[PDB]
């Protein structure tokens, strides 16, 4: 584990040394092929959530499930997994405000 | 040995009870559904479950020894020969010469016919209210009755 | 006999709203012997903001 | 963002409803009209919740149950009118009117819903028929 | 059966057989306690509504 | 071994002595999948027809009908009946979040490649359970070996 996390240190360091080692020309090329595949296809770009969603509930319930599932109980969860489950049951409790909480982090936060 | 041999499928658990348990509901949301699309407002037979084939039964006598009048007329007669025959307080004797007479007098056979009519037809405060808490509606994760319920693009210029 | 522990009072007023009034219950504890009947009083304040459930 | 914002610090709800409160009250008042099937205050007050919190469907199949465990009961037949559609509302409110003859705050109702001269008239003028003797 | 002739319990028969066989019995309290225990039963067996009739 | 197979029991007429083989196996009891997918297919194609004639009789397929078909077809005919059937019709590519849960939870997920809740059981084995006590010779017969007897309960019926 540590040597491998050294390496890709050396990895990220030699990255920032070389930029990107995909060309502008190779940039452009793909993008524009992304391009013309959408409009061929007359794809519509997904929207950001409304504040009204039919399923918003629906979707958050199903993300909350899958999060819990992630716990075969063993009785032994050290603090941070517990501390998620409380997260958890309290998003389940009051599901409109950890909405409002996501909405607002997927608009605004960035660190 | 092949590989499929002595495999089995299980048969869907409780089978029996939640068809018990869909009957019984049917039979109780029975009036629900009977009622469920009654517009009463644009139905006009609104006004006019085992009572219904008796009144049924009384309905189509009515119209044997009536002479095939509207449901109206039909329901009015229903409505009188049941009341009164109700309200008669098990005076018998009197019922010939008024329920014979108002359906032509057709004769006694018919009379024991239609006794048996009357004998088969059969804003509040309330303070003070008692409550109970209990971890009820434990069940297997399937339905609660056996049954299968269904219900601008990109552009370069 | 625990059911009359918990009893409520439902008293309308009939322009803005309808208030429900938790009211002290009772658990009976009756002797057939004696007939000695300890009736315990369960206040209101108990289980009014209790937070709890059933259990 | 900003513009989403704004309408997100509108969005939120100056009154909520604490969850837990409100499940609390639901199994209370669950327990009391199981407990009283007669008890118009209790179907009235359960579909009350169902409306101000959750969704109108349930409350509305509670009312429907309520009006006819509770007949000859106005203030339950209200409810009903009042959570119903308009065009069961009007159903909801002459099963009333049958249920309660002379119930003149449910055909008030079935005029409102009907917001027609002309139905309006026919309802007033079977009312009057039915009594006469009402200013 | 003990000498005062109740029907034993096999826990405490073998209680007095192990007694008897290693050659040394409970101790003081322990006595004490089983015999207040006894008569406990006695005067529970050899057997407050009008109290609270005249209270209430 | 036939040794293993002997067992006695004692009643007030005395002593008798009784016998009852090889263990089975779990791919006899797993189905092909081949069969599988066949079944599958006309299972599927038979719901269908079932589907639109009780759409055409207004009522809702019951647990009545679709009863020979209950675990059958590779989306199991059994997850037709679960109460989050609703929820679960919004969940999409959760067969490529299974896969991808292993770059989050450490445990090492032996079905990897199946949801319980949108596939289905796509196995069984209280035949096998049944199978292997009677393969070791009854409960009796295994019970010989054990110190059961030992304790001296009169039955294994009321035992935890």
């Amino acid at each position: 584990t540590r040597l491998y996390l050294k390496a890709e240190q050396e990895r990220q360091h030699n990255y920032l040394k070389d930029g990107p080692y995909i060309t502008a020309e190779e940039a452009v090329a793909v993008y524009t092929t992304t391009v013309h595949w959408l409009e061929s296809r007359r794809f519509s770009p997904i929207p950001f959530p409304p504040l009204s969603y039919k399923h918003d509930t629906k979707l958050l319930i199903l993300a909350l499930e899958r999060l819990k599932e992630a716990y075969s109980v063993k009785s032994r969860l050290n603090q941070s997994q517990r501390e998620e489950l409380g997260l958890i049951e309290q998003a389940y409790d009051n599901p409109h405000e950890a909405l409002s909480r996501i909405k607002r982090h997927l608009l605004t936060q960035r660190a | 040995t092949r590989m499929g041999d002595k495999a089995q499928r299980t048969k869907p658990q409780m089978q029996e009870e939640r068809r018990a348990k869909r009957r019984k509901r049917d039979e109780d949301r029975h009036d629900i559904n009977k009622m469920k699309g009654y517009t009463l407002l644009s139905e006009g037979i609104d006004e006019m479950k085992e009572t219904r084939e008796t009144y049924e039964v009384l309905l189509s006598f009515i119209q044997a020894a009536l002479g095939d009048q509207p449901r109206d007329i039909l329901c009015g007669a229903a409505d009188e020969v049941l009341a009164v025959l109700k309200n008669e307080k098990l005076r018998d004797k009197e019922r010939r010469k008024e329920i014979d007479l108002l359906l032509g007098q057709t004769d006694d056979t018919r009379y024991h016919v239609l006794v048996n009519l009357g004998k088969k037809i059969t804003i509040d405060e309330t303070y003070g209210v008692n409550v109970q808490f209990e971890s009820d509606e434990e069940e297997g994760d399937e339905d609660v009755y056996g049954e299968v319920r269904e219900e601008c693009t990109l552009s370069a210029n | 006999d625990d059911t009359n522990v918990y009893r409520v009072t439902i008293h309308k007023t009939f322009e803005g709203n309808l208030t429900t009034k938790p009211i002290n219950g009772a658990i009976f504890i009756f002797n057939p012997r004696t007939g000695q009947l300890f009736l315990k009083i369960i206040h209101t304040s108990v289980w009014a903001g209790q937070k709890r459930l059933g259990q | 963002p900003k513009g989403y914002l704004t309408d997100l610090n509108s969005m939120i709800p100056t009154h909520g409803g604490d969850i837990n409160d409100i499940k609390k009250a639901r199994l209370l008042l669950k327990s009391v009209r199981e407990t009283n099937p007669h008890h118009p205050p209790a179907w009235i007050a359960s579909a009350r919740l169902e409306e101000v919190t959750g969704k109108l469907q349930v409350a509305r199949n509670l009312i429907m149950k309520g009006t006819e465990m509770c007949p000859k009961s106005e203030d339950v037949w209200l409810e009903a009118a009042r959570l119903q559609p308009g065009d069961t509302a009007k159903a909801v409110v002459a099963q009333a009117v049958r249920h309660l003859p002379q119930s003149v705050r449910i055909y008030i109702r079935a005029a409102e819903l009907e917001t027609d001269i002309r139905a309006k008239k026919r309802v007033l003028r079977k009312a009057l028929e039915h009594v006469p003797n009402s200013v | 059966v003990d000498e005062t002739g109740r029907k034993l319990t096999p826990k405490e028969a073998f209680r007095q057989l192990s007694h008897r066989f290693h050659g040394k019995g409970s101790g003081k309290m322990k006595t004490e306690r089983r015999m207040k225990k006894l008569d406990e039963e006695a005067l529970l067996k050899k057997m407050l509504g009008t109290v609270a009739l005249l209270q209430e | 071994p036939q040794s293993d197979l002997r067992w006695s029991k004692q009643t007030d007429v005395g002593i008798t002595h009784f016998r009852s083989q090889l263990i089975p196996n779990l791919y006899r009891y797993i189905q092909p999948w081949e069969s599988e997918f066949i079944d599958s297919q006309r299972v599927w194609a038979e719901y269908a027809l079932k589907r639109q004639e009780a759409i055409a009789q207004n009522r809702r397929l019951t647990l009545e009908d679709l009863e020979d078909s209950w675990d059958r077809g590779i989306p199991r005919i059994n997850t037709l009946f679960q109460k989050d059937r609703h929820t679960l019709a919004y969940d999409k590519g959760w067969r490529v979040r299974t896969d991808f849960k292993q770059y989050q939870v450490l445990k090492q997920n032996p079905f990897w490649w199946t949801h319980q809740r949108h596939d289905g059981k796509l196995w069984n084995l209280n035949n096998y359970r049944t199978d292997m006590i009677q393969a070791l010779g009854g409960v009796e017969g295994i019970l010989e070996h054990t110190l059961f007897k030992g304790t001296y309960f009169p039955t294994w019926e009321g035992l935890f």
